[PDB]
RNA sequence: UUGAGAAGCUCAGACGAGUAGGCAGGCGUGGAGGUUUGUGACGAAGCCUUGGGCGUGAGCCUGGGUCGAACAGCCUCUAGU
RNA sequence: UUUCAAUGGCCCGUCUUGAAACACGGACCAAGGAGUCUAGCAUCUAUGCGAGUGUUUGGGUGAUGAAAACCCAUCCGCGAAGUGGGAACGCCCUUGUGGCGUGCACCAUC
């Protein structure tokens, strides 16, 4: 913890370092994606591989 | 390095570019669509948005910005020439270290493209902004 | 965003003990190995006698 | 009743500190809120550890049950609590974690409509219900707080009925049962919660007086 | 001709065996000798303070230190340097009078004849 | 007439001449707005620690 | 229906000369980091062959013979390629 | 694989030239054999941080190679120095249609 700090709290042993921070916040995109939040107002999906 | 994914080999940006490419295609809104399409831009492309701008462009006018979220796909710079920050919501690809905690401590939050797409999936009461390109 | 809040210390004879510690958050971190790769691309060379 | 404990890398642990807390819940003074949000930090997590269906099914029950073992005083903190910890960590969990948390909040959500009955005894309705009322317009359903995923609002709406029947099997009293949806779906900016929340509710107007 | 750095690690290791060679040889007293505080000849810079060569006379004088004296317990003598103001004078002064207070000056042995 | 090069040397250099305050200054404030920009301690972090 | 290397899978239509030049993806060589809990005196590498196979191709795999001590696939790095 | 039959098939590269004609180079095989390194500049992309940014002149340090990695005192360099159209969004409500607002970037008008 003091030679790598935290995101908000610096370093100790390095001066004026934070550890970075992450474009994302949860990584998990199946987790976002087949949420409830996002898949109660997606359309109704069109069928996988389609027939010819 | 624009048209069908990004040039950047940054996971985590690929990991955003997934998401918002269902969003795209599972949703008739053009804000997924405008978002994906940010995201395969480069960083030239996407320039910097300083706090202060967010800020004017809220307030700006009639102002009456209610709660809208600020979206923008790039980094939310800070002006320390402005000495009051407003509360405000910005959702951006990056903070700065200065910028993020100027806005916590000054009221409101901070988000990543992923946390808005959970509160506004279809983007709605959203203010998308864009940096000048004129740099 | 959630981890596992501590880590268990184990003794010489592999055997736990009662005692954690938190998780630091350098383990929060992301993880890029683009970035990691390029990094090391650079560092290696850094020994490299002449010819 | 220590946190760490609760969060240990061993279940024995984490079921032996669980046993330990019940009976600091139980003490007669006033916990204060952070008191309560550090102690469902390590709740959380001996939740967020379970492994087997089975263990977790039984988990969730027993972290329900502790609810009405919780001083009357103090057994509202606990429960805004819970919900407090259940909307700044969901969007964290995984996918494999979600379906563990879902029935964790569903028997809280009957926890609570249990507490109203049992109050009922003794009080009358309609303040039990004014007291939860205030527990879930200043928690979960604040509309000033716009970080709330939806995640845990679409749960309460699929499950306020169908947990309020089961607490109530013979007969629902008339009480403000459904309040805080409607000042949600009247006053919340959040456009997708407002427009898909009387979907996913299934108010009975029913007992409730016509307006 | 080019120039090339190949010895640049080489010559940090060299250097820092000198100063250990050095202490080893004089083993408590300090690496370097005390230097003066000066400021820079410039508008520029006449704002920041920074090491000087030696420490005048006038310095020495009012410190209590003889110039003669003052070589031999590791103070440097600038004949050159001068004290246009008070300010000069004292900021080195005091520099003189603190390594005074924190300095060990061991004892050495002296030439007695028996008689006169 | 216009001006002499005894003090157009004189004029550029007093340009430059601020540069290491300024640099100073510069330096100085951003550490006190780094100090004033700090988030505060969120009191569920040692909650395991 | 299992067909999520989402960098995958799948459906449909049109199209196909090409110098200078522009662009993309691949094959091969010496050495380096990692890896294959890799191959080898029960035979490494090399060479030979009207043996067999793979790829549009650069090339690659393999049988037999010869041979005698080292060598290779994969990700990345590098160049007197 | 060899060979036969039927049909077809002008010697390759270079230069020339519409094109060829040409004139050149070529007895055969093996091995070697030609856009490299470096300094500066500009565009573009990626990466880090961002009104800042750059540790490696140097110092500290590094016991398992210590020319690596790790750390940073003082400087210094480069930077800082209103009306229309319109992305996106909300609200409707004859509902689509359109209208009412909020209007980024950028372009026109003061």
């Amino acid at each position: 913890d003091s030679v790598f700090g935290s995101t908000t709290e610096v370093a100790q042993l390095k001066k004026n370092y934070f550890l970075p921070e992450n474009i994302i916040s949860n990584a998990d995109v199946t987790r976002l994606i087949n949420s409830d939040e996002i898949q109660s107002i997606v359309k109704a999906a069109g069928p996988s591989r389609v027939k010819r | 390095s624009q048209r069908s994914k990004p040039a950047s080999e940054n996971v985590y940006l690929k990991l955003l570019v997934k998401l918002y490419r269902f969003l795209a295609r599972r949703t008739d809104s053009r804000f997924n669509k405008a978002i994906l399409k940010r995201l395969f831009q480069s960083k030239t492309n996407r320039p910097p948005i300083s706090i202060s701008k967010i800020a004017a462009l809220t307030s700006r006018k009639s102002a009456s910005s209610q709660n809208k979220t600020t979206v923008v796909v790039g980094t939310v710079t800070d002006d320390e020439r402005m000495l009051t920050v407003p509360k405000l919501s910005i959702a951006a690809l990056r903070f700065t270290k200065s910028a993020r905690a100027r806005i916590l401590k000054a009221g409101g939050e901070v988000l990543t493209l992923d946390q808005l797409a959970l509160r506004a999936p279809t983007g709605s009461n959203t203010v998308l902004v864009r940096g000048k390109k004129h740099a | 965003a959630a981890a596992r809040p501590t880590v268990s210390i184990y003794n010489k004879d592999g055997s736990v003990s009662s005692e954690t510690l938190a998780l630091p958050f350098v383990f929060k971190a992301p993880i890029r190995p683009d970035l990691v790769r390029s990094v090391h691309t650079a560092v290696a060379k850094n020994k490299r006698q002449p010819y | 009743p220590f946190i760490k404990k609760l969060a240990a890398n061993d279940r024995k642990t984490r079921d032996k500190a669980l046993e330990s807390l019940q009976r600091f819940l139980s003490q007669k003074k006033k916990f204060e809120r952070l008191d309560f949000l550090k102690l469902w930090k390590g709740l959380f997590y001996c939740m967020w550890m379970a492994d087997k269906p089975l263990y977790q099914q039984k988990l969730s029950d027993n972290l329900a049950a502790l609810v009405p073992i919780v001083w009357i005083d103090n057994r509202i903190l606990f429960q805004s609590t819970f919900w407090e910890t259940m909307g700044r960590e969901w969007t964290g969990i995984d996918i494999l974690r979600t379906d563990k948390f879902y029935l964790l909040m569903r028997r809280f959500c009957a926890a609570a409509f249990r507490d109203i009955q049992t109050r009922s005894k003794t009080a009358l309705l309609d303040k039990v219900v004014a007291e939860y009322n205030q527990m879930w317009m200043d928690g979960p359903f604040n509309t000033e707080n716009l970080a709330f995923p939806n995640g845990i609002l679409f749960h309460l709406a699929d499950i306020w009925t169908e947990e309020l029947r089961k607490v109530y099997p013979e007969d629902v009293p008339k009480a403000d049962w459904y309040l805080p949806f409607d000042s949600t779906i009247k006053s919340s900016h959040n456009v997708v919660l407002r427009k898909t929340l009387p979907k996913r509710l299934d108010r009975v107007s029913e007992y409730t007086k016509d307006s | 001709y080019v120039k090339t750095w190949f010895n640049q690690p080489g010559r940090k290791l060299r250097r820092r065996q000198a100063r250990q060679t050095k202490a080893a040889k004089i083993a408590p007293r300090p690496v370097e000798a005390i230097r003066p505080a000066v400021k820079p000849p410039t508008i520029r810079y006449n704002m920041k303070v920074r090491a000087g060569r030696g420490f005048t006379l006038e310095e020495l004088k009012a410190a209590g230190v003889s110039r003669r004296v003052a070589s031999t317990i590791g103070i440097p003598v600038d004949h050159r340097r001068r004290n246009r103001s008070e300010e000069s004078l004292q900021r080195n002064v005091e520099r003189i009078k603190v390594y005074l207070a924190h300095l060990i000056v061991f004892p050495r042995k002296a030439g007695q004849p028996k008689k006169g | 007439t216009f001006v002499s090069s005894t003090m157009v040397r004189a004029a550029i250099r007093n340009q430059a001449a601020q540069r290491y305050v300024n640099r100073q200054e510069s330096k100085l404030e951003r550490q006190v707005r780094a100090q004033q920009n700090v988030i505060p301690e969120d009191p569920l972090d040692n909650v395991f620690a």
